[PDB]
């Protein structure tokens, strides 16, 4: 649910 | 990856106060940014994020700034923007844009000077080289899960901060594989396997609450001899 993109 | 920030200094209480923060090295239109600063008496506090174009530029703030600030961003020139009114004397510290899965990269900070959900975190812990050594860190609100999304950050001499661990258990880009994160029981941990010398520094977590991060105390780690 944040940013979860590496 | 540069991070670079600009715009602090003294501001009369009450006034304002527009901070820049500029990126390189990675696809600054593809990350979400934050504003995270740091006080003498508050520690780390999350300020401020603002998502993607396709999230419509959705912002969310912290309590002790929603309503005085204003956090945006300009994809065409790689910039995040932090405006600040009606600043405070709590409001006073080190200024830091900082992104990417999810806290991997830091600016250098730019220091403002004017004029509840609690993380735990050990103070201190001592190892030596060599040492396995782990770092926990507790949530006032029940068990640390992957839906925490537990970030590891360090912290070494005067103000100089990288992200270690995003995601509960990713090392960030160039992060030395004797660090990993895992959960722990019901807290989200730091293990160091091999401490070494250079690894003496403060290192915060941070949990993420549906719409905003809570940041530990900090733990301080000694590596002696
Ligand atoms: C993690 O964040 C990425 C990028 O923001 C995607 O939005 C992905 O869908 C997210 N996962 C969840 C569970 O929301």
């Amino acid at each position: 649910a944040p940013d979860c993109r590496p | 990856v540069q991070l670079q920030e600009s715009g602090g200094g003294l501001v009369q209480p009450g006034g304002s106060m527009k901070l820049s923060c500029v990126a390189s090295g990675f696809t600054f239109s593809n990350y979400w940014m934050n504003w995270v600063r740091q006080s003498p008496e508050k520690g780390l506090e999350w300020v401020a994020e603002i998502r993607l174009k396709s999230n419509n530029y959705a912002t969310h703030y912290a309590e002790s700034v929603k309503g005085r600030f204003t956090i945006s961003r300009d994809d065409s020139k790689s910039s995040v923007y932090l405006q600040m009114n009606n600043l405070r004397a709590e409001d006073t510290g080190i200024y830091y844009c900082t992104g990417v899965g999810q806290f991997a990269y830091w600016g250098q900070g730019t220091t403002v000077t004017v004029s509840d959900i609690v993380v735990t975190q050990e103070s201190a812990l001592t190892t030596s080289p060599g040492e396995t050594v782990t770092l926990t860190c507790r949530s006032s609100t029940g068990a640390v899960t992957t839906s925490n999304y537990a970030n590891w950050v360090q912290e070494k001499p005067d103000h100089l901060f990288t992200g270690l661990i995003g995601g509960t258990n990713n090392r960030a880009p160039g992060v030395p594989a004797r660090f990993s994160g895992s959960l722990i029981g019901d807290k989200a941990a730091l293990t160091i396997t091999g401490a070494q010398t250079e690894d003496e520094a403060i290192y915060f977590c941070a949990l993420w609450y549906s719409n905003h991060w809570v940041f530990g105390g900090g733990t301080k780690l000694t590596v002696l001899g």
